[PDB]
């Protein structure tokens, strides 16, 4: 509940303001350049289905985790910075982004 | 309310 990046993002972006989530990565990149990942390489998603598509380079990603010890309604996450390939799902018209299936 | 396009962006992208 308390001041690291992970606590505060999550908490304004209204992930954790009733309810903890266990995990959530946000991507530290323009809207336009991780939109532009759904023309890049498709790959298969976890679930099977073939929607999901890889970015040619690694993006700067801030993995959130809820610690052991996190408890509603004082949610604790573990921040892990890294630069990572990210793999979206893409839907619609336009096709953008729609569901972050992994970091790679 | 909020599209599955707004959602994954209110989500996942820090600018």
């Amino acid at each position: 509940s308390s001041s690291n990046y992970c606590n505060q993002m999550m908490k304004s972006r209204n992930l954790t303001k009733d309810r903890c989530k266990p995990v959530n990565t946000f991507v530290h990149e323009s809207l336009a350049d991780v939109q532009a990942v759904c023309s890049q390489k498709n790959v298969a998603c976890k679930n099977g289905q073939t929607n999901c598509y890889q970015s040619y380079s690694t993006m700067s990603i801030t993995d959130c985790r809820e610690t052991g010890s996190s408890k509603y309604p004082n949610c604790a996450y573990k921040t892990t910075q890294a630069n990572k390939h990210i793999i979206v799902a893409c839907e619609g018209n336009p096709y953008v982004p729609v569901h972050f299936d992994a970091s790679v | 309310k909020e599209t599955a396009a707004a959602k994954f962006e209110r989500q996942h992208i820090d600018s």
